[PDB]
RNA sequence: GCUUACGGCCAUACCACCCUGGAAAUGCCCGAUCUCAUCUGAACUCGGAAGUAAAGCAGGGUCGGGCCUGGUUAGUACUUGGAUGGGAGACCGCCUGGGAAUACCAGGUGCUGUAAGCUA
RNA sequence: GGCGGUACACCUGUCAAACGGUAACGCAGGUGUCCUAAGGCGAGCUCAGGGGGGACAGAAACCUCCCGUAGAGCAGAAGGG
RNA sequence: CUCGCCGAUCAAGCAGUUUUAUCCGGUAAAGCCAAUGACUAGAGGCACCUAUUCUCAAACUUUAAAUGGGUAAGAGGCCCGGCUCGCUGGCGCUGGAGCCGGGCGUGGAAUGCGACGCGCCUAGUGGGCCAUUUUUGGUA
């Protein structure tokens, strides 16, 4: 039976990266996290205070709570069957905004645009994703490409 | 005041115990001698026979112990001093700081100091008190 | 008289016979853990206004 | 003797970040001077930077940014000729104008010149300005020595009492100020003050010109063409904090249109490159 | 050109003495009637039987001089050499050094209280600009054109002691 | 010893002679190189191979014998300073064997090294000259009996123990792009400092 | 374009050697009375301005090392899913999708934010 | 089964199949302590190793210059930093 | 039992599935001429030293898949005005959070489905065995 210690099998991901130690760049500490937005968590080996356990280490999760150091986040980890929602306390230096909703508000923005764009001219732009759908017809040209003949080349040892 | 420690002793099993080890048998330290264990039947468990000589003065103490069994094994360490005038009726010592003890007490020593040839005495402690046994040159 | 020590087999298809829920987000959040010099102003914040 | 500096060598080589490479700045004690707590939200903490060259002085207010730390008001030790003080533009009475005409400056952009004027008289003693209530609160900053070694009377703290004489809140101790006896742990301010005013410097005018004049030729050498003497020390510098406070706003110069002729000769390009390494092949089969 | 001048920046001497006691503390007042400053305790940093030496125990002492005191005594410790050196006295990095056997030519009276003693003088020589890799603020490296090497650092003992290098 | 069936297929992880597994026996073999082998890349320019065409492991007993059986054939036939053979397999997989007899506590001690093999992974090599072909692939052939599996004999297309044609490796000659130096060359590529360039001509 | 202060990214910025540059600025440099400081005014601290480019610094040079980017290696290695596929076996081929890495080759070598000053 | 062992309470790397989890009397190991500092903080400093040197002094004492991405050290096992 | 039942007249929400978008990892492979460790052979420069070479790692790795894990795809949104605070503070908005009012459906990916919605009581079971692939000890 294996070890319930904290840290066990985080030999690399609580590692750096290769010719990437040293002190934080002091960027990831100039960042605000305000209470409602989308935050990853990533754990780093230099700060050993308020790292998350090895379970949220890839994990994404919302901030409740800012405090002097770190920030509470709301992470859903599943158990055995059942998903939980963990409020967990990790310091700023293991966390990063998540994109994952920036394409969202990116594309809400250019939504509010279009429908107001499209009353005061009077069209019909649907808004609204569409999956990648089959290729139109076309006509190929042959005029300075002409079809190359490709066959199997003999085997060689 | 640091006057002493609680421990002062550590209990172990009685299967791990080895020849020519301490233990502690009718409350004092003793010299296993030798140790043998044998079976009791068909079948049967580790049965320990332990015979020790007491370090201090006398009186060899035995016990009967199985293998599986604890029993308690004293802390024996053992401290150097360095002699002085034994005139009086007491043995004197001297520690690191550079003070001086009189608590000891052996004829070959005390007059040996009034003749030359100085020595270290080597005082072991134990369970209930200490003693002096062993003495090197340098 | 040795028996079987740990499985995950049959785990699985018992956790998803009653399905894996997500934990229910409810509107309004509540208010447990948030900062207590924080909490403190806001319902200061509340019987003033 | 095994080489040292192979490929294996550079390839495991990690680089120090460039400020650290030129040893300008100390990211060990930046992390704890311009990092701002989580729960402020934008709220900037600013800070006092001091720094010091051979023949100037740098005091700057900054707080710091993802893309980089702003500027909010900088003044110089070139321009107290413009007050008065035309000569030992990097001395302890020069560092403490400095600071004076950074706080002023300061206060004159933000509105709080009338408020928060700090002590106009010079009496050394510990001085913390106090917030009125009603009024706009005193700005608060923080001191930035760097890697300047902070003892007792350094050039550092000669700025910061010029700052919280002009009105900056910003907190310290008389522990490193000149003046404090350590041994007896009391902060004698009447020697502080004589820092302050230049009187130490006097001192020395007089020591050299009594014993030989020849040496007070040498050291003081353009405090004798610009016509300061040992007796004109303490006022100098009083009506130059006078000038300070009345008109501390600086304007800038007039953009002088250039050309941009560049001096530098421009990189080879890979043309005159190939070129330059295919006529030493050339000259090299010639040879033999 | 008069920024090169090949000047002397400071002279180590120090006297490696056997061990602490009676022996060391004397041998320290040498090094007060030459330099005219305290000196400091070296302590030994492994222990070796062979030597009769302990970890953390006082061995030898050292002083440096860094002014004229660097340049008076330097000439003090050449008259005993004869004004003259050997070919591998210098190290490949500029700096040489040499080494008496008794001090009492150097310019201090022999006396029956204080025992002999013999020094190590070891002259490190310098050239206006080397402070840069000293100082903390903007420390930075010398550089090729500018630091000293063995045959500039010879011919600087030629000519300004009139030194003869025996091969 | 056990015989190689048993430990023919590479069934475990590779488990190395290191500091976790100390009182590995040394190998069988110890001698990999043989004939005249400081001879330039000039003078032997043909090159045959042993591959091979299972992925299995050799025992280091098994390139013990193998070597010497190809050797003993090379002397006889091309002289002792004719060839190169150059064994191309380290036994690096150190197997184990159980207590000699339950299974309580069951793994076993280190019993031999084995080199673990793939499909069309070299075994052995000979480089000689041009016209002792019909010899070599005879001297491997005779040892290919020492081996468990399929091997094949193939004359490779690279000019001696070198790893370019024989087709390119005369014009690279002459072009001042390969430097004998020993038994192989040198690959000089064009984009070095310009003085090392002038030293070859 | 350049010289400084504070930076962000943290080698396209580093490393070795060579060459050139001082308008402002910077650096070296000149002193130990005061503050401070060590064995030593070397460093640190402080006071100063005779010299102006030796070094720092900056800009160039190298069929430079490194780093960065691309090509290629290769639709190769490996892999999801499938078969009453082959084979004594080891293992391999195919169907349906994803798809690397070194070597080798080529190009590039700091960008940029705030504030102040100078047009070498 | 007994004897042995503790896989009985814990820790590191691996096994473990690139989230987490995952067994065997699987593998290599460690623990029942130590520390008024080896706790807290501030300041200064740069280590392992190698080269050239320097009375006694040598392969090992000490002084000093140069290179030195950490290859040292951080009480202990190992990993991370 | 609370609803939806009337289908996107409605808000919807959900998913052992894809798509779009954004993160996580250090296994296969690869590498060792890059570090740690192991390892064969010559060659050059005066045993080392430099540039090469053969062969490996489960408790090594610069690099690095496939499969896979988390999150985001709207009215609980977006935007605007006012107010409150003892928290925050150069800066009655300086941040922040709360509160109140108003404006704005082209429900703003595919497919499927009534919500496997909210509770209560609860028996049996807690010796499993087999196969494809992955894999440990073992000659098997
Ligand atoms: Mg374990
Ligand atoms: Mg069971
Ligand atoms: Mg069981
Ligand atoms: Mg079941
Ligand atoms: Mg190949
Ligand atoms: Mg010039
Ligand atoms: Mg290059
Ligand atoms: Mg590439
Ligand atoms: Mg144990
Ligand atoms: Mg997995
Ligand atoms: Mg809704
Ligand atoms: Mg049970
Ligand atoms: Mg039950």
């Amino acid at each position: 039976t294996n070890t319930r210690g904290k840290r066990r099998g985080t030999r690399y991901m609580f590692a750096r990266p290769f010719r990437k130690h040293g002190p934080i760049p002091l960027s990831t500490y100039m960042r605000i996290y305000k209470k409602g937005d989308i935050v990853d968590i990533k754990g780093t080996g230099t700060i050993q205070k308020g790292m998350p356990h090895k379970c949220y280490h890839g994990k994404t999760g919302r901030v409740y709570n800012v405090t002097q150091h770190a920030v509470g986040i709301i992470v859903n980890k599943q158990v055995k069957g059942k998903i939980l929602a963990k409020r967990i306390n990790v310091r700023i230096e293991h966390i990063k905004h998540s994109k994952s909703r920036d394409s969202f508000l990116q594309r809400v923005k250019e939504n509010e645009k279009k429908k107001v764009e499209a009353k005061k001219e009077g069209t019909w732009i649907e808004l609204k994703r569409q999956p990648a759908a089959p290729r139109p017809a076309h006509f190929v040209s042959t005029k300075n490409n002409k079809p190359q003949l490709l066959e199997p080349i003999p085997y060689e040892f | 005041s640091g006057d002493a420690g609680a421990s002062a002793t550590y209990p172990m099993q009685c299967s791990a115990l080895r020849k020519n080890g301490f233990v502690v048998l009718k409350g004092r330290p003793c010299k296993i001698v030798e140790m043998s264990t044998s079976k009791t039947g068909k079948h049967g468990h580790a049965k320990v026979h332990l015979v020790g000589i007491d370090i201090f003065t006398n009186k060899k103490y035995e016990d009967i112990c199985p293998s599986t069994h604890n029993m308690d094994v004293p802390n024996i360490k053992r401290n150097d001093y360095q002699l002085v005038d034994i005139s009086e009726g007491f043995l004197s010592l001297m520690m690191d700081n550079g003070d001086v003890r009189e608590d000891l007490r052996g004829k070959e020593i005390e007059n040996k100091f009034a003749a030359g040839e100085e020595m270290l005495v080597t005082v072991l402690s134990a369970m209930g008190e200490e003693s002096a046994v062993a003495l090197k040159p340098m | 008289a040795k028996s079987k020590n740990h499985t995950t087999h049959n785990q699985s298809r018992k956790w998803h016979r009653n399905g894996i829920k997500k934990p229910r987000s409810q509107r309004y959040e509540s208010l447990k853990g948030v900062d207590p010099k924080f909490l403190r102003n806001m319902r200061f914040a509340k019987k003033h206004n | 003797v095994k080489v040292v500096k192979n490929k294996s060598y550079f390839k495991r080589y990690q680089v120090k970040f460039r400020r650290r490479r030129e040893g300008k700045t100390d990211y060990f004690a930046r992390k704890r001077l311009v990092i701002q707590d989580k729960n402020k939200y934008n709220t900037p903490k600013y800070r006092m930077i001091v720094r010091f060259s051979n023949r100037d002085i740098v005091c700057q207010i900054a707080y710091a940014k993802i893309e980089g730390d702003m500027i909010v008001c900088a003044a110089y030790s070139h321009e107290l000729p413009k007050y008065g003080i035309s000569v030992g533009l990097t001395n302890y009475a020069a560092a403490y104008c400095t600071g004076l005409l950074l706080a002023r400056r300061l206060l004159n952009k933000f509105g709080l010149d009338k408020v928060y004027d700090g002590q106009v008289e010079i009496t050394g003693d510990e001085f913390n300005v106090e917030s009125i209530d009603g009024q706009p609160g005193a700005f608060t900053c923080y001191l930035d020595a760097g890697l300047a070694r902070t003892t007792t009377g350094n050039k550092v703290f000669g700025a910061l009492k010029g700052a919280v004489d002009g009105g900056l809140s910003i907190p310290h101790s008389t522990k490193r100020f000149p003046g404090y006896d350590v041994e007896s742990k009391e902060f004698n301010a009447e020697v502080h003050r004589k820092h302050i005013l230049g009187l130490n410097i006097a001192e020395y005018m007089r020591l050299l010109m009594e014993e030989d004049e020849e040496c007070y030729k040498k050291q003081f050498s353009r405090f004798i063409k610009n016509g300061v003497t040992a007796d004109s020390m303490e006022e100098m510098y009083k009506k130059a904090h006078a000038a300070i406070r009345e008109n501390p706003v600086h304007e800038k110069k007039p953009k002088r249109e250039v050309k941009k002729k560049r001096w530098n000769r421009a990189k080879l390009t890979l043309a005159q490159r190939k070129d330059r390494v295919a006529q030493k092949k050339a000259s090299f089969l010639r040879a033999q | 050109n008069p920024m090169r001048e090949l000047r002397i920046r400071k002279l180590c001497l120090n006297i490696c003495v056997g061990e602490s006691g009676d022996r060391l503390t004397r041998a320290a007042k040498v090094l007060e009637q030459l330099t005219g400053q305290t000196p400091v305790f070296s302590k030994a940093r492994y222990t070796v039987r062979s030597f009769g030496i302990r970890r953390n125990e006082k061995i030898a002492v050292h002083c440096t001089v860094r002014g004229a005191k660097a340049e008076e005594i330097l000439e003090k410790g050449l008259k005993v050499r004869e004004y003259e050196l050997r070919k591998n006295n210098f190290s490949d990095t500029g700096n040489f050094g040499f080494g008496i056997q008794e001090h009492i030519d150097l310019g201090i009276k022999y006396d029956p209280s204080i025992g002999i003693y013999g020094l190590d003088f070891y002259v490190v020589l310098g050239r206006p600009g080397f402070s840069i890799a000293d100082k903390k603020r903007k420390t930075g490296r010398i550089g090729a054109k500018h630091r000293i090497r063995k045959e500039e650092a010879m011919r600087w003992f030629q000519q300004k002691y009139d030194g003869i290098i025996l091969p | 010893r056990r015989p190689a069936r048993c430990y023919r297929y590479c069934k475990n992880k590779p488990y190395p002679k290191s500091r976790f597994c100390r009182g590995v026996p040394d190998p069988k073999i110890r001698i990999f190189d043989l004939g005249r082998k400081k001879a330039k890349v000039d003078e032997f320019p043909l090159c045959a191979h042993m591959v091979s065409d299972e992925y299995e492991q050799l025992s280091s007993e098994a390139l013990e014998a193998a070597r010497i059986c190809a050797n003993k054939y090379m002397v006889k036939t091309c002289g002792k300073d004719g060839f190169h053979i150059r064994v191309r397999l380290h036994p690096f997989h150190v197997i184990r064997i159980n207590k000699m007899l339950g299974m309580r506590g069951a793994f076993g001690k280190p019993q031999g090294t084995v080199a673990r093999v793939h499909i069309g992974q070299v075994i052995m090599s000979v480089r000689t000259k041009a016209q002792n072909k019909e010899h070599v692939i005879e001297a491997l052939r005779r040892a290919k009996f020492k081996f468990p599996g399929r091997q094949k004999i193939h004359v490779s297309k690279k000019y001696g123990f070198t790893k370019f044609n024989t087709c390119d490796f005369d014009n690279m000659l002459a072009e001042k792009r390969l430097i004998p130096d020993g038994c192989g060359v040198k690959y000089i590529p064009s984009r070095g400092p310009l003085s090392r360039w002038k030293a070859l001509h």
